[PDB]
């Protein structure tokens, strides 16, 4: 019976110390995908102000040229 | 933050520099932020020798003075040549103490951290700044076109790249740098000029033939047209006198430049071109946003004011990308001063100064925190 | 938790969860231990409580841990646990010698004990494959199946650094520089882990160097002077591939590592091939894993598939498997209690720790 737990113990240990390598593998993987993702998010969100400030001048713009370039400046 | 302040906007193009206020429509003053030194020091000894000469003393003695670059192909060679060209603009151009007025730098694409970290480091401790954010001149120059979906084929004085955006996604792993640029082909038409005999070897000389190049020299739509037009008439063709009294014929040089632009063949040896690159670049993206990415192609650039750029730019994308999909190209007069317009629009932010690095984070975080804020 | 691997040469000493070693220092003792022992040589003869990975004076090895404890790591042992370690093959009297001066001189509130090899196999992050592991003192080839050490299949080989460095002593003094004292063996262990390397074919290296200066190399004394080493980079790992170099009578590390797998059983033996994992300070010469590969490709079967796993950490690879089993939650149960000392004995360390 010793010798039957020895080797069970002997194996459940080995099967936990590589899943302890996987799991920080996954973890920096997961963590740099992260962050890029959040690069991809903060990068395209000065793009979306831009383009919204373009959308509002345009607008305004808009609205100055009307009422006959409001009643002729 | 304050609406009485204005932050300083600088950026280093390659051929120029442009400086002004927030709140403009344009750069108010344009000057060169190169350095030209003597050859051999101590030549000039008697009439005010200086260590190193910035703006108007430099332009004015141009002739005989050697034009050299500090940033080659996007890297720094000499940090004492940009910390005296801050402190000559800041205390004499601009008679401003950059410690009260915020400053944004712009970096090329690519850059190594090592220099982010060293410039970062330079002006917290030299200059004590508040805050620093970086952008690169590629994306503000698309930004300030009007679309955020497009690609940058800009071709600038020292050094090409290509930089694909998609509505705000940069993509930093498709761009690409290339050793092909205005430099190598006007080296090469030098090259050229003094085999054929006529010698051109001061910098005056060099800004002369670039201002003709500038004003006259013009993109060929149609090689053969133009072969056409020369062998039948001699309108186009002018012979020009320089002011110093010599006398110089130029013959199919002036459109042979600008096909030597977007066809290397010329020079006889096996590279990709610019535009294969441009090309190869649009590959690596997805394959179903090719086609908004043509159509929504913008051409910007500190050094493309080629004139009847546009049209051969049309002209090529018709001959390789469909002609079922409609093509336009928005080319406004103020490219050039894209890059300017965006730092401007960044500048008048008031929400911004969240995304502004304080002084807090950057000594809680380390230099390294621009590396993380700042695209 | 505290991992102390008290190898033949040196002792690597630090906290559980770490990624290196916190304190290493030479295993020796004058009452002056370590570099104190090895500086102040002149006043106190120096010994060696381990010889060969089996431990020989445990009054020695009292200090040495004690000297571990306080003046290195600076900790209360009766505070932490205790990760030991222990040579393959070592006599089950030393286990509970090593239980009983931990629970009784430093009060230890719990130890454990493991072997070396399996620490190793644990850094490289496999269940089965087979371990060269070349120390100071002794090289071992530890075959283990799903974390189980098979003892009957482990192989001795009594080669390690300090005879390596003590045949590069014999052929500089061939070539003509004379090294002889205890201060000149330190010189020339760091010519050793400098300049030296193994050869991918020993023959047309030998030519090479014979026909050509284009492999030689110059080194720098302590005193200043200036000399020249020429195939004597490869000529001393070759040793551990030809111990007859040595004048021993014994097979190689390739030959031990073929031997070893094939005392296993034929169904595990592909594995084996393909988790060759290299560990010790000895393998960290250049090109040993590629010659490694050769000379077991040339020795099996054309079938198996050979990998050596040479970790660039591979001279803590022991320290690290230790680190990472006590930092488990799933190892806290397999520590040995205090009372389980007091009711049992020394030999409790049987009855847990395999």
């Amino acid at each position: 019976q010793e010798r039957r737990w020895k080797v069970a113990a002997a194996k459940k240990l080995v099967r936990t110390v590589v899943r302890h390598h996987e799991e920080k593998q996954l973890r920096e993987e997961r963590g740099k995908k992260e962050e890029q993702s959040r690069l991809r998010r903060i990068a395209a969100s000065t793009a979306r102000e831009i383009e919204c400030f373009w959308s509002n001048i345009e607008q305004v713009v808009e609205i100055k040229l009307r009422v006959e370039l409001e009643e002729k400046r | 933050m304050d609406d009485d302040i204005a932050a300083l906007v600088v950026d280093n193009g390659s051929g120029m520099c442009k400086a002004g206020f927030a709140g403009d429509d344009a750069p108010r003053a344009v000057f060169p932020s190169i350095v030209g030194r003597p050859r051999h020091q101590g030549v000039m000894v008697g009439m005010g020798q200086k260590d190193s000469y910035v703006g108007d003393e430099a332009q004015s003695k141009r002739g005989i003075l050697t034009l050299k670059y500090p940033i080659e192909h996007g890297i720094v060679t000499n940090w004492d040549d940009m910390e005296k060209i801050w402190h000559h603009t800041f205390y004499n151009e601009l008679r401003v103490a950059p410690e009260e007025h915020p400053v944004l730098l712009t970096e090329a694409p690519l850059n190594p951290k090592a220099n982010r970290e060293k410039m970062t480091q330079i002006m917290f401790e030299t200059f004590n700044t508040p805050a620093m954010y970086v952008a690169i001149q590629a994306v503000l120059s698309l930004y300030a076109s009007g679309r955020t979906t497009g690609i940058v084929m800009d071709s600038g004085d020292g050094v090409t790249h290509t930089v694909p955006i998609y509505e705000g996604y940069a993509l930093p792993h498709a761009i690409l740098r290339l050793d092909l640029a205005g430099r190598d082909l006007t080296d090469y038409l030098m090259k050229i000029l003094t085999e054929r005999g006529y010698s051109f070897t001061t910098t005056a000389e060099r800004e002369i033939v670039r201002d003709i190049k500038e004003k006259l020299c013009y993109v060929a739509l149609d090689f053969e047209q133009e072969m056409a037009t020369a062998a039948s008439s001699s309108s186009l063709e002018k012979s020009y006198e320089l002011p110093d009294g010599q006398v110089i014929t130029i013959g199919n040089e002036r459109f042979r430049c600008p096909e030597a632009l977007f066809q290397p063949s010329f020079l006889g040896m096996e590279s990709c071109g610019i535009h294969e690159t441009t090309f190869n670049s649009i590959m690596k993206c997805d394959v179903d946003i090719r086609k908004d990415l043509y159509a929504n192609t913008v051409l910007s650039g500190g050094t493309t004011m080629y004139p009847g750029i546009a049209d051969r730019m049309q002209k090529e994308i018709t001959a390789l990308a469909p002609s079922t999909m409609k093509i336009k190209i928005i080319a406004p007069p103020e490219r050039k001063y894209s890059v300017w317009i965006g730092g401007s629009i960044l500048a008048s932010l008031s929400t911004f100064q969240q995304m502004w690095i304080s002084k807090q984070e950057y000594d809680e975080s380390g230099p390294s925190i621009v590396h993380r804020k700042c695209f």
